[PDB]
C-alpha cells in the first residue's frame, strides 16, 4: 500500500492511504530520503488516515510525499549475531561493522508473557555492595531500579553492577541506553572492547548494546527500550539463557512518550504527562520478567524529575520493580557514596525465610538506629547535641558510624576519587554492621568507617589516623 | 507426561487449521438458501 | 499564630505533651493524697 | 487427547448464524474506538468487534459511539464491523470460581479449564438500600493482634488500609485472608468467609508470588483471585473491582459470608482516569474525572451486612490506597477515607522503628468498634486501648513499651483468637513488666507453644464461650504464673 | 457443510500419527527438549526413572555425667 503524507508537526506525520488502511504499530517507510526514514503506525483517524510517529528527524518532509506500508511493526536483528555490536532502534547496525547477519527477526512489538508462564524462585544475588547486599538485597532474575535525581550517581552505580556482576556472570548481557549522554556509550563501547567483553575478531562476544541517546527525535528514545527488550526476549526465550539486562535510563521511554503525545491531540494528565502514561509503562515493563522459559535479571537505572519521587513517572515505576535502590541528594551530598537512602531503598527478598534470621536481624536492627538518628534530628539541629540523653547520644553515634560504614569505594571510581576498590562479601557485611551494632568499636571515630571495604580496613584506618 | 501431553496437543490443534486452508461453490449456494431461512 | 510547636507535632511537640503530662500526673497523684 | 478434541469441542459448538446488528468503526486509537451505527446499542453495553475482542459502550454520541476496548486496540482498523451483544456488562458468578484466578471478565487465566459456572450477574448493579440490612454485629478475624484488638473489622464493614508503599498493606490483606483457614474447614457453616483478591494494576509475578503464598498455606481452595496486572489495558482494570464485587454479592445473596479486597483502588482510579480522558471527558482535579468519588462509593456501598429475611450474607470490604510521601490529604485518599467506615493507617517511619505491622493505632479508626467483637477480647482489649493511649500520651511507660512489643508480629503468622486474647491478657495484667523487651517476643513464642502443646481445654473453652469467665480468668492466672516460674 | 466434515476428518486425519508420535511435529522438538531440562534443573539432576538411594544420618552426641 501506497500513502501521501498529509501532514507534519514534529515528530507526527499523517498519512493518507488511498487503499490498503496499515493496521497500527506497522512500519511505514518514506520514500525520498537521503537515509531510512520509519513511521510507525499510531492511531487511525479516519478518511483512511493514519497518525505515525517517526523514529528519525522529519526535516525535509513535504506534504503529498510517497510512504510504503511494510506489513509488520519494526523488526529488528535478533540472535546470537548481536552479541558485541551496537543497533539503533530500528535495528540498524550503528558501528561501522557491517551488517548483521542473523537468520530471524523479532517485531519490536510482543505480547507480554502469561500468567501461567512466571517463576516465583527468588535466590539471592550477591553484588559486593555493602548497602545494597545489606538492607536491600536483589535477586536473580528480579527487577531492579536505581532512582534518583540529577547527578547522584545512577549511572556510576550502574557500572558497578556491570563490572561486579555482567562480566562476572555465565550467559549473556544487553545494555539498551536510552536517553543518554552519547559519551557515555562510547566510554562503555571501549570499556566493554578492552575488557574482553566485547570482542571485535571473533565471536565469543558476551553483550548486545542498543543505543537510542538523548540526541534523538522522541520516538526513537520511545521505542529503543522495546529494541533493547526484544533483543532480551529473544535471548530468554530462544535460548533458555540467563539474560542481564540493564536499562539506562527507563524514565526517557515516559518522556518521550509524553513528548510526542503532546502532539498526538490528547487532553495531558497530571504534571502534563499523557493520559496513557501507566498503560505503555505497564506494556512495556511486563515484557522485562523472568518466565519458566529463562530468567532475566533487570537493571534500571530511573530518573527523578526535580529530584521528586512523587512525580507521575517514578511513583508509576515503583509497582513494577522487586528490589529499589533509591539514591538521594541529601546524603550524597555528605559525601556518602554510593548515596543509597537506607531508609527508603526496599527489597521483596528481605525475608527471614530467604535472607536469613541473621542477615535479617541485622538489616532490621541497623534500619532501626537510623530512623531513630533521623528522629533526633529535629532537637539535634535546634538544641544542639548536649540535650540528648547518654542513650540518645550512644543511639546517634552509633548510626552515624553506620552511615559512615554504608559508604563504599567503588572499583569504578579509580579515576576521580584515587582510593581502590573494594568489594565487600556478604558475610564481611553482615558481620561489621552487626559488630557495629554491638558496640565493639565505640572507641573508634566516625571517619575511620568512612570509604572503606571490610570492618578491618576501618580499624587499620583508625589505627593510622592516631 | 502433562508436559508432553499439553504441547503435542497445541501443536496438533495447530496443524488441523493451517491444514484445512490448505484444502467448492455450493457453498455460495448454501448461503443463499440459508439466508432465506432468516425471514 | 501561638501554639504553633504544639499544632505542628513534630519532636519539639511530642516533647511538650510528654513534660507537661508527666508533670500534672505527677501532681495529679500528690493531688490525690492530699485528699 | 485421541479423539475428545472433536467429539464435542466441535461437534457442540454452537456454529449458527443470526442476523445481528452492527456498527462501523471510524477511528480507532488508544484503546477509544468511535463506531458509526449501532442505533440500538445501550448504554454501558458490551459490544463485539470483528476480531475476536470486544468492548464497552461508554459514550453514546449523535454521531458515533465511544466504545472503550478490552483488550489491544492493535487488531482494529478502521471499516471494522462491531456487532452488538444486546447485554450490559456481566461476569460469571457462583462457587466453582473458588480456587481459580481469572481476568476482569471472568476468564480463567491459570490454565485448569473453563470455569463451570451456571449463572451470571452485571458489574454495574445497585447495592442494597436502607431495608435489606442490619447492624454490623459479627466479628471478622484478621489474625493480627492490632487489627483485631485496637481497630476490629465486623462483617459488612469497609475498613480501609491506607499507606505509602512498601508498608505492609498487602501482607495484612494476606494475613487477613490466611486467619480464615481455621473457619472455613471446621464445623460451624456461618463462620465461613470466602475470600476475594482484586489485584488491579499490580505486576503479574507479584499476582504470581501471591498465589503462590495463598496455595502454600492452603488458602486456595475459598479464595477468588481476580487479577487486571498492569499489561491489561485500562478498561478491565477499572472493570475488575466491580467484577469482583458482583462475584462476591453473590454470596453474600445466598446466606453466605464473603470478604473482597481492592489492591489497590489508586491504580484503579488511574486506569478510569486514562479511560475517561481518551473518551475526550473533561478532566478534574489531577485531571481526575469528575466522577470518581461517584466510582468508588457505588463500588464500597455494596459491601452491606444483609438481615435474616434476605439470607443472612455478608460482605466486607477491604479497599488499598497507596498514598504519596504521606501525604493523606491527597484528592483519592479522602474520597475513600470519606466513604469507608474505618482506617488503618501504615507509616513508613513506625515501620522502620521495628513495629511491623506499623498500624498508628492513633489513626486507625473502626467507626463500628466493639460491636464487632468478642467479648473476651473486649474485655481485654478495652484496657489494653486505654493503656496504650496512657503510654502514648507520656512516650505507664515501661507497661506501654511492653504492650507495643506485644503488638509487633510476624509474617503471615495469623493467630487464633483464643492465643491473642490469652496473649493480650499475659501482658495488661501484669505479668510482663518483669521481662526485658529484648525478650518479650521470645517469652511469647515459648508462652504459645506452651499453651498450644499443654492447654487446648482453656482455649476450647474460650472458643466456645466467648467470656473470659472466673474460671477461666483462674485457670489462665496459674497458667500463665507458671510458665513465668519456668522461664 | 465443508467445516463440520473438516474438523471431524482433519482430526481422524490427524490419528495417522502411529508412525510418527508427534502428528508430524516437523520442527520443535529442538526446544522440547530444552523444555524438560528447566524442568529436570527444577526437580533436581537425578535421573528420575530409577529408585532414589539413600545416606541416612546420625544425631550428635557427646558425655553428658557429671564432669
Ligand atoms: N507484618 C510484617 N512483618 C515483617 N515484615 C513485613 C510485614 N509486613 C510486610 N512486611 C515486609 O515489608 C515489605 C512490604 O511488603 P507489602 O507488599 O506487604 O507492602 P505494600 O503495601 O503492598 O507495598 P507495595 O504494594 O508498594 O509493594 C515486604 O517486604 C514485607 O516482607
Ligand atoms: N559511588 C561513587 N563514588 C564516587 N563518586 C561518585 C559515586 N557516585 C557518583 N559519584 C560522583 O557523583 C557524580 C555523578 O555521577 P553519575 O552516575 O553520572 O550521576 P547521574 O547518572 O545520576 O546523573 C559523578 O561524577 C561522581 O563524581
Ligand atoms: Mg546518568
Ligand atoms: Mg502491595
Amino acid at each position: 500500500a501506497t500513502g501521501r503524507i498529509v501532514a507534519v508537526i514534529g515528530a507526527v506525520v499523517d498519512v493518507q492511504f488511498d487503499e490498503g488502511l496499515p493496521p497500527i504499530l506497522n512500519a511505514l517507510e518514506v520514500q525520498g530520503r537521503e537515509t531510512r526514514l520509519v513511521l510507525e503506525v499510531a492511531q487511525h483517524l479516519g478518511e483512511s488516515t493514519v497518525r505515525t510517529i517517526a523514529m528519525d528527524g522529519t526535516e525535509g518532509l513535504v506534504r503529498g510525499q510517497k510512504v510504503l506500508d511494510s506489513g509488520a511493526p519494526i523488526k529488528i536483528p535478533v540472535g546470537p549475531e548481536t552479541l558485541g555490536r551496537i543497533m539503533n532502534v530500528i535495528g540498524e547496525p550503528i558501528d561501522e561493522r557491517g551488517p548483521i547477519k542473523t537468520k530471524q527477526f523479532a517485531p519490536i512489538h510482543a505480547e507480554a508473557p502469561e500468567f501461567m508462564e512466571m517463576s516465583v524462585e527468588q535466590e539471592i544475588l550477591v553484588t559486593g555492595i555493602k548497602v545494597v547486599d545489606l538492607l536491600a538485597p536483589y535477586a536473580k532474575g528480579g527487577k531492579i531500579g536505581l532512582f534518583g535525581g540529577a547527578g547522584v550517581g545512577k549511572t556510576v552505580l550502574i557500572m558497578e553492577l556491570i563490572n561486579n556482576v555482567a562480566k562476572a556472570h555465565g550467559g549473556y548481557s544487553v545494555f539498551a541506553g536510552v536517553g543518554e549522554r552519547t559519551r557515555e556509550g562510547n566510554d562503555l563501547y571501549h570499556e566493554m572492547i578492552e575488557s574482553g567483553v566485547i570482542n571485535l575478531k571473533d565471536a565469543t562476544s558476551k553483550v548486545a548494546l542498543v543505543y537510542g541517546q538523548m540526541n534523538e527525535p522522541p520516538g526513537a528514545r520511545a521505542r529503543v527500550a522495546l529494541t533493547g527488550l526484544t533483543v532480551a526476549e529473544y535471548f530468554r526465550d530462544q535460548e533458555g539463557q540467563d539474560v542481564l539486562l540493564f536499562i539506562d535510563n527507563i524514565f526517557r521511554f515516559t518522556q518521550a512518550g509524553s513528548e510526542v503525545s503532546a502532539l498526538l491531540g490528547r487532553i495531558p494528565s497530571a504534571v502534563g504527562y499523557q493520559p496513557t502514561l501507566a498503560t505503555d509503562m505497564g506494556t512495556m515493563q511486563e515484557r522485562i520478567t523472568t518466565t519458566k522459559k529463562g530468567s532475566i535479571t533487570s537493571v534500571q537505572a530511573i530518573y527523578v524529575p526535580a529530584d521528586d519521587l512523587t512525580d507521575p513517572a517514578p511513583a508509576t515505576t515503583f509497582a513494577h520493580l522487586d528490589a529499589t535502590t533509591v539514591l538521594s541528594r541529601a546524603i550524597a551530598e555528605l559525601g556518602i557514596y554510593p548515596a543509597v537512602d537506607p531508609l527508603d531503598s526496599t527489597s521483596r527478598i528481605m525475608d527471614p525465610n530467604i535472607v536469613g534470621s541473621e542477615h535479617y536481624d541485622v538489616a532490621r536492627g541497623v534500619q532501626k538506629i537510623l530512623q531513630d538518628y533521623k528522629s533526633l534530628q529535629d532537637i539535634i539541629a535546634i538544641l544542639g547535641m548536649d540535650e540528648l540523653s547518654e542513650e540518645d547520644k550512644l543511639t546517634v553515634s552509633r548510626a552515624r558510624k553506620i552511615q559512615r560504614f554504608l559508604s563504599q569505594p567503588f572499583q569504578v571510581a579509580e579515576v576521580f576519587t584515587g582510593h581502590m576498590g573494594k568489594l565487600v562479601p556478604l558475610k564481611e557485611t553482615i558481620k561489621g554492621f552487626q559488630q557495629i551494632l554491638a558496640g565493639e568499636y565505640d572507641h573508634l571515630p566516625e571517619q575511620a568507617f568512612y570509604m572503606v571495604g571490610p570492618i578491618e580496613e576501618a580499624v587499620a584506618k583508625a589505627d593510622k589516623l592516631a | 507426561q502433562n508436559m508432553m501431553r499439553r504441547k503435542e496437543q497445541e501443536h496438533m490443534i495447530n496443524w488441523v487449521e493451517k491444514h484445512v486452508v490448505q484444502s467448492t461453490i455450493a457453498k455460495c449456494i448454501a448461503d443463499l438458501k440459508l439466508l432465506a431461512k432468516k425471514a | 499564630g501561638a501554639g504553633s510547636i504544639r499544632e505542628a507535632g513534630g519532636a519539639f511537640g511530642k516533647r511538650e505533651q510528654a513534660e507537661e503530662e508527666r508533670y500534672f500526673r505527677a501532681q495529679s497523684r500528690e493531688q490525690l493524697a492530699a485528699l | 487427547e485421541m479423539s475428545s478434541i472433536l467429539e464435542e469441542r466441535i461437534l457442540g459448538a454452537d456454529t449458527s448464524v443470526d442476523l445481528e446488528e452492527t456498527g462501523r468503526v471510524l477511528s480507532i486509537g488508544d484503546g477509544i474506538a468511535r463506531v458509526h451505527g449501532l442505533r440500538n446499542v445501550q448504554a454501558e453495553e458490551m459490544v463485539e468487534f470483528s476480531s475476536g475482542l470486544k468492548g464497552m459502550s461508554l459514550n453514546l454520541e449523535p454521531d458515533n459511539v465511544g466504545v472503550v476496548v478490552f483488550g489491544n486496540d492493535k487488531l482494529i482498523k478502521e471499516g471494522d464491523i462491531v456487532k452488538r451483544t444486546g447485554a450490559i456488562v456481566d461476569v460469571p458468578v457462583g462457587e466453582e470460581l473458588l480456587g481459580r484466578v481469572v481476568d476482569a471478565l471472568g476468564n480463567a487465566i491459570d490454565g485448569k479449564g473453563p470455569i463451570g459456572s451456571k449463572t451470571r450477574r452485571r458489574v454495574g448493579l445497585k447495592a442494597p438500600g436502607i431495608i435489606p440490612r442490619i447492624s454490623v454485629r459479627e466479628p471478622m478475624q484478621t489474625g493480627i493482634k492490632a487489627v483485631d484488638s485496637l481497630v476490629p473489622i465486623g462483617r459488612g464493614q469497609r475498613e480501609l488500609i491506607i499507606g505509602d508503599r512498601q508498608t505492609g498493606k498487602t501482607s495484612i490483606a494476606i494475613d487477613t485472608i490466611i486467619n480464615q483457614k481455621r473457619f472455613n474447614d471446621g464445623s460451624d457453616e456461618k463462620k465461613k468467609l470466602y475470600c476475594i483478591y482484586v489485584a488491579i494494576g499490580q505486576k503479574r509475578s507479584t499476582v504470581a508470588q501471591l498465589v503462590k503464598r495463598l496455595t502454600d498455606a492452603d488458602a486456595m481452595k475459598y479464595t477468588i483471585v481476580v487479577s487486571a496486572t498492569a499489561s491489561d489495558a485500562a478498561p478491565l482494570q477499572y472493570l475488575a473491582p466491580y467484577s469482583g464485587c458482583s462475584m462476591g454479592e453473590y454470596f453474600r445473596d445466598n446466606g453466605k459470608h464473603a470478604l473482597i479486597i481492592y489492591d489497590d483502588l489508586s491504580k484503579q482510579a488511574v486506569a478510569y482516569r486514562q479511560m475517561s480522558l481518551l473518551l475526550r471527558r473533561p478532566p478534574g482535579r489531577e485531571a481526575y474525572p469528575g466522577d470518581v468519588f461517584y466510582l468508588h462509593s457505588r463500588l464500597l456501598e455494596r459491601a452491606a451486612k444483609m438481615n435474616d429475611a434476605f439470607g443472612g450474607g455478608s460482605l466486607t470490604a477491604l479497599p488499598v490506597i497507596e498514598t504519596q510521601a504521606g501525604d493523606v490529604s491527597a484528592y483519592i485518599p479522602t474520597n475513600v477515607i470519606s466513604i469507608t467506615d474505618g482506617q488503618i493507617f501504615l507509616e513508613t517511619e513506625l515501620f522502620y522503628k521495628g513495629i511491623r505491622p506499623a498500624i498508628n493505632v492513633g489513626l486507625s479508626v473502626s467507626r463500628v468498634g466493639s460491636a464487632a467483637q468478642t467479648r473476651a477480647m473486649k474485655q481485654v482489649a478495652g484496657t489494653m486501648k486505654l493503656e496504650l493511649a496512657q503510654y502514648r500520651e507520656v512516650a505507664l511507660l515501661s507497661r506501654g513499651v511492653r504492650l507495643t512489643e506485644l503488638l509487633k508480629q510476624g509474617q503471615y503468622s495469623p493467630m487464633a483468637i483464643e492465643e491473642q486474647v490469652a496473649v493480650i491478657y499475659a501482658g495488661v495484667r501484669g505479668y510482663l513488666d518483669k521481662l526485658e523487651p529484648s525478650k518479650i517476643t521470645k517469652f511469647e513464642n515459648a508462652f504459645l507453644s506452651h499453651v498450644v502443646s499443654q492447654h487446648q481445654a482453656l482455649l476450647g473453652t474460650i472458643r466456645a464461650d466467648g467470656k473470659i469467665s472466673e474460671q477461666s480468668d483462674a485457670k489462665l492466672k496459674e497458667i500463665v504464673t507458671n510458665f513465668l516460674a519456668g522461664f | 457443510q465443508k467445516l463440520f466434515v473438516d474438523k471431524i476428518r482433519e482430526y481422524k486425519s490427524k490419528r495417522q500419527t502411529s508412525g510418527g508420535p508427534v502428528d508430524a511435529s516437523s520442527e520443535y522438538q529442538q526446544e522440547l527438549e530444552r523444555e524438560l531440562f528447566k524442568l529436570k534443573q527444577m526437580f533436581g539432576n537425578a535421573d528420575m526413572n530409577t529408585f532414589p538411594t539413600f545416606k541416612f544420618e546420625d544425631p550428635k552426641f557427646e558425655v553428658i555425667e557429671k564432669p
